[PDB]
RNA sequence: AGAUUUGAGUAUCGUAAGAGGACUCCCUUAACUUAAGCAUAUCAAUAAGGGAAGGAAGAAAAAAUAACAAUGAUUUCUUAAGUAAUGGCGAAUGAAAAAGAAAAAGACCAAGUUGAUA
RNA sequence: UGGAAGUAUAAAUCGAAAAGGUGAUAGUAUUCAUCAAAGUCUAAAUAUUACAGGAAAACUGAUAGCAAAGAAGUACUGUGAA
RNA sequence: AAAGAAUUUAAAACAUAUUAGAUUUAUCUGAUGUGUGAGACCGGUGAUUUCUAGUUAAUCCUUUAAUAAUAAGGCUU
């Protein structure tokens, strides 16, 4: 909306809001990230203190698909099936049917242990598990299943 | 078959028998005109492999080219350039001498179509090739379904556009895969596609 | 934020505008329509396999492939030369990936073959295939009796047991029936092992009203719909340690280096 | 229930299914190889090898091949073929 | 044009000639020589930053917020105070959510019958106001073909089974028809004023619950 | 004298040239500019110069990916992605497999075999 | 070249094979995987600001819009490119 | 020493054994068996993981199909 710009409120003022002493010239210290170590050093130091240098090892052709591993905590497991299914099997135990919360079908490969689980048995099937995730699942009375 | 021994023989170019024949052939070509017609290929095995057929409309032309590397065509070796472009020697042509020689035969013989070319010999100064050419307006070539593809209009001056095997190799079409990322379907066309800034009709 | 804009080259001649986008839709649609008019199952988008995706990130999803392998055509009893002419894609380049891939794509071709109807190569009713199918009709009816009757004897035990388990789950919503069916299934499989079939089945060729369908990959669904899975929680699963099994697998592979160094010293 | 994603025995339990075809020559290639050898002889760089192998300097012969062929494996094969023809004469 | 005003070989004459430093046309023999050049303050030069055809013409809106506004635009059509305030003569209409029989619509095939239906339900007060107050445009827009400027009348919203009665209503001045599924703010709130006088058919009205659902 | 090989002149029937080059395939070692100087770098397959074609051209049927519950010619679009990487590691430059679609199609030479051989 | 102990091309020298290439950190070895180079053609989906014929426009309205709304690349200038 | 059924019918690589047709060469080319490579246990076997005490080995991370000795790259000073 060019009628709402500041140019329409500065029609009449000579300098168009840029000053009389310090004019509005072409450059204000270079073109781009110029002077990263000379006259803009106090800027890079202040706001990007690790901009210059090297760190870590080079990966010549990284495989970003190999680091793909979506994760879900234990407190978010029962949402994968719903609160209505959870209440249906609330009073189950060992011996009768218990819902299987598979996570690969929903797109989660690893299960982590954070938060709390409802005090019901459950069968959690996933590719990877955490040490504290399996404790919380087994303490509630459930099982851990691997995949792939 | 006769040609399974000629092919095996021709790979022994360092042998005395083949070095003698190459020595005599290069002497004769050093005195005949630069581009001239020979009756039959001196390497009938290699000519047949590249596409030569002993039928009407197939002709063979010998071209002699001065190998080595030339200087940058700057007067008195003076170029007004930054030191990153001031070299005069050691700059190699991108097109192989085979593709360079094919164009000269094609320009000289503008009414024919260049099929392919193969290597004959070389000396301290020259390198000699033989070029397979086809007459596209011969009735035999037109009426043969397996070879009448040469009669298409886009085959006019095949080697100049870069369609012959010698010329296509200089374009980068020697293989496939991640080694040839920049020469997918043409280096310049591939470069333009990667540099396109697509501005969709509805964009954020 | 340190800006990273690659506009220092000539971007103005690099700009591609999509003003032709609303007109590409009309153009492609009109050609799709015209293709079906010309020869209708040419746009049928010839049937394609159900291949998995690559990498562990995608391997649990099925997707349409390109052409069935020559082993999948033999398993489904289809001539590879006739396959390309009845809207089946063929890919001799693909090597078979697994037995399960071979089985899954074998039923994909079998299901397609039953649905397929091939019109005669000559419309006139005196075409050979129409004449032959009338000539050998009495032999087919005689053959059909043997196939029907000796199918009806081999599946007597399996069919009866399969009814029991179906009703057992109905009343329960069981253990005894499942053991019975499992024990029967082993014996049937072991009986088949202890054997020469048709090389090629017949092409279904008949005269019918032309109901034209624009594709076959949307008719034969890749995967069956998914539902909630529930299992019987037993003492065995309650004590299985998944973390210990993962660290054992990780450490065993990392221990193959020390094994090789130990021998060479 | 569904293997494991780590280790040597990693992967979904399935039945993987390809023939390791061998690209080679026939029995007649012996004749063509020998006939061409008589009609041609040995290159300049092969003959120098044949002298070194005669003197028993096998390591120096391999170093000479590696220079003129550019591969350790191709140099080994050339050093084998040259010494095989040495025992023929 | 991307080469408009920049089609000269002009360079500045420098200083020392008692003329400004703006670039000047080269050569002699015409009055054009020695004149101004590319600069936007000069005559026959390029303007300020020339307009480029790759601007952002079309805009993007989230789909849910597009549907939020349509429901608010449909809901406002049932308020006679807002429908009248938009400029619609709805004094004589029986009910403000005017719904007509689907059997009556199915027999409409001519514009004489479509007009008859509009008169019966007292909707012709709006149709006649557009007819009586049609005028001509005021400005340069007439050179571009936009001459006649008409007002807005009733909107006829039909269903899938009322596809043959569209041809009857389309020639009536200031009567725009639409389908119940293809509704948008461009019909329901023309000029960004809400409360269009909508005439529903039986099928479209009975489909509104399927299309939009309820608050539960 | 005869049988061939090679190279010419002439006659007949044809073929190339010139225009255009917006888009297509290539050759060539520009510089202004940026880096607050500047010398590698950037501008930049960019400008100019040169050649060749069509209604499209180029590419096209794996000496290809991948390390998987695996794929499968070429082309184009979405995403990966301003990412891996490159760089006075400065300014800056900068992909591809996977995955989602448009369209889909495979065929021949040479080598080998058959020779009362055609 | 993004390709980093060399991604591609070319030149000088060298130059294979009872085959072999690739798995981007150079090297040797043993396995594994996947292909089988050094000849040719191939529609469809894609591009287009030459030029021609049409249709549209929140475009300009005679110092604007093409340089050109009239016998406009015309009148006029230069030896000439222009 | 204490806790553990382990998932379910369409198969090619050929290490091989045995024959058939040819070859002399750094010799091969077809087909028939077998195991490999197989996986459906009947409260109890137990494949499998854990714990303790020894003993042998390997141990800072990476070179992305797996290892090895050189080499190179990481991290801290």
């Amino acid at each position: 909306a060019t009628r709402f710009r500041q140019t329409r409120r500065r029609r009449g003022h000579v300098s168009m809001g840029y000053g009389r002493i310090g004019k509005h010239r072409k450059q204000r210290g270079g073109r781009g990230n110029a002077g990263g170590q000379h006259h803009r050093k106090t800027w890079f130091t202040t706001f990007h203190p690790d901009y210059f240098g090297k760190h870590g090892m080079r990966v010549f052709h990284l495989k970003a698909n190999k680091y793909y591993c979506p994760s879900i905590n234990v407190d978010s497991l029962w949402s994968l099936v719903g609160k209505d299914v959870q209440a249906q099997y609330k009073n189950a135990k060992v011996g009768e049917e218990v819902p299987v919360i598979d996570c690969v079908k929903h797109g989660y490969f690893k299960v982590l242990g954070k938060g709390f689980l409802p005090k019901q048995p459950v069968i959690v099937r996933a590719r990877y598990f955490s040490e504290k995730a399996q404790q919380k699942i087994k303490a509630v009375g459930g099982a851990c299943e691997l995949t792939a | 078959g006769a040609y399974k021994y000629i092919n095996a023989l021709n790979r022994k170019k360092q042998s005395d028998v083949l070095r003698f024949l190459r020595r005599i052939r290069c002497w004769e070509l050093r005195h005949l005109p630069r581009i001239h017609r020979v009756a039959r290929p001196t390497n009938p095995e290699r000519a047949r492999r590249l596409g030569y057929k002993p039928k009407s409309g197939f002709v063979i032309y010998s071209v002699r080219i001065h190998r080595g590397n030339r200087k940058v065509s700057a007067r008195k070796g003076i170029v007004h350039r930054k030191p990153a472009c001031q070299g005069i020697h050691k700059i190699k042509r991108v097109k192989s001498l085979q593709a360079i020689a094919e164009q000269r035969v094609g320009k000289h013989c503008g009414a024919l179509r260049v099929l392919n070319s193969y290597f004959i010999g070389q000396d301290s100064t020259y390198r000699f090739f033989e070029v397979i050419l086809v007459d596209p307006f011969n009735a035999a070539i037109r009426n043969d379904p397996k070879m009448n593809w040469i009669c298409a209009d886009k085959q006019k001056r095949r080697e100049a556009r870069g369609l012959t095997s010698a010329a296509k190799k200089s374009r980068g079409f020697t293989g496939k895969g991640r080694r040839y990322n920049k020469i997918g379907a043409g280096a310049r066309g591939n470069l333009k596609r990667r540099n396109l800034l697509q501005l969709k009709r509805y964009r954020s | 934020a340190v800006s990273n804009i690659h506009f220092c080259k000539d971007w103005r001649s690099k700009v591609h505008t999509w003003f032709k986008q609303p007109f590409r839709k009309i153009r492609r649609h009109q050609t799709r329509v015209e293709k079906a008019k010309a020869v209708f199952p040419a746009t049928i988008k010839s049937l394609k396999p159900s291949v998995h995706c690559m990498n562990q990130r995608f391997n649990y999803k099925l997707r349409l492939g390109r052409g069935f392998t020559l082993k999948e055509l033999r398993a489904a009893k289809i001539d590879k030369n006739l396959a390309r002419t009845i809207g089946i894609a063929v890919d001799p380049r693909r090597k078979e990936s697994s037995k399960e891939c071979l089985n899954r794509n074998a039923q994909r071709l079998t299901e397609y073959m039953n649905r397929l109807v091939v019109l005669p190569k000559v419309h006139a009713a005196t075409a050979k295939r129409l004449v032959l199918n009338k000539k050998n009709a009495e032999a087919k009816t005689k053959k059909a009796a043997e196939i029907k009757k000796f199918i009806a004897e081999h599946n007597k035990t399996i069919k009866e047991l399969k009814i029991k388990v179906a009703a057992a789950k109905k009343d329960y919503a069981l253990k005894a029936c499942l053991k019975g069916l499992k024990k029967a299934q082993v014996a049937f499989a072991a009986q088949v092992a202890k054997k020469k079939t048709k090389q090629f089945n017949k092409l279904p060729v008949q005269q019918k009203e032309a109901k034209q369908v624009l594709d076959a990959n949307k008719v034969i669904r890749l995967t069956a719909p998914c539902t909630l899975e529930t299992k019987t929680l037993t003492k065995g699963m309650k004590a299985f340690d998944a973390v210990a099994h993962l660290r054992k697998a990780k450490n065993v592979a990392k221990a193959v280096s020390g094994i090789v160094k130990g021998q060479k010293k | 229930m569904a293997g494991i994603a780590v280790g040597l025995k990693r992967g979904y339990p399935v039945h993987t299914m390809t023939a390791k075809r061998h690209y080679g020559v026939t029995k007649r290639k012996h004749v063509v190889n020998d006939v061409i050898r008589e009609a041609c002889g040995f290159s300049a760089y092969e003959r120098h090898m044949m002298d070194l192998l005669r003197r028993g300097l096998d390591k120096k012969a391999l170093k000479y091949a590696k220079k003129h062929l550019g591969t350790h494996k191709r140099g080994l094969a050339k050093r084998d073929e040259i010494q095989r023809a040495l025992e023929a004469i | 044009s991307t080469e408009a005003g920049k089609q000269h070989s002009a360079i500045s004459w420098g200083t020392g000639r008692a003329v400004a430093r703006i670039p000047r046309i080269s050569g002699s023999g015409s009055g054009r020589n020695g004149q101004g050049a590319f600069g936007n303050m000069t005559r026959k030069g390029h303007m300020f930053s020339p307009l480029k055809n790759f601007r952002k013409w079309q805009r993007k809106t989230p789909k849910q917020m597009r549907r939020f506004a349509v429901a608010s635009c449909i809901a406002a059509s049932a308020v006679p105070a807002l429908v009248s305030a938009r400029g619609h003569h709805i004094a004589g209409v029986p009910q403000i959510p005017l719904v007509v029989n689907s059997k009556s619509i199915s027999v409409i095939k001519k514009t004489k019958q479509a007009v008859y239906l509009l008169k019966k339900i007292n909707a012709y007060s709006d149709v006649l106001k557009v007819i009586a107050s049609k005028t001509v445009r005021a400005g340069q827009g007439k050179m571009r073909g936009r001459k006649i400027k008409e007002r807005k009348g009733p909107l006829v919203v039909y269903g899938n089974d009322d596809l043959q009665a569209v041809k009857a209503f389309r020639n009536i001045p200031g009567v725009d028809t639409c389908r119940v599924e293809n509704l948008s703010v461009l019909n329901l709130a023309p000029g960004c004023h809400m409360g269009r006088f909508i005439i529903w058919t039986e099928s479209a009205f009975k489909k509104l619950n399927t299309i939009f659902g309820t608050q539960k």
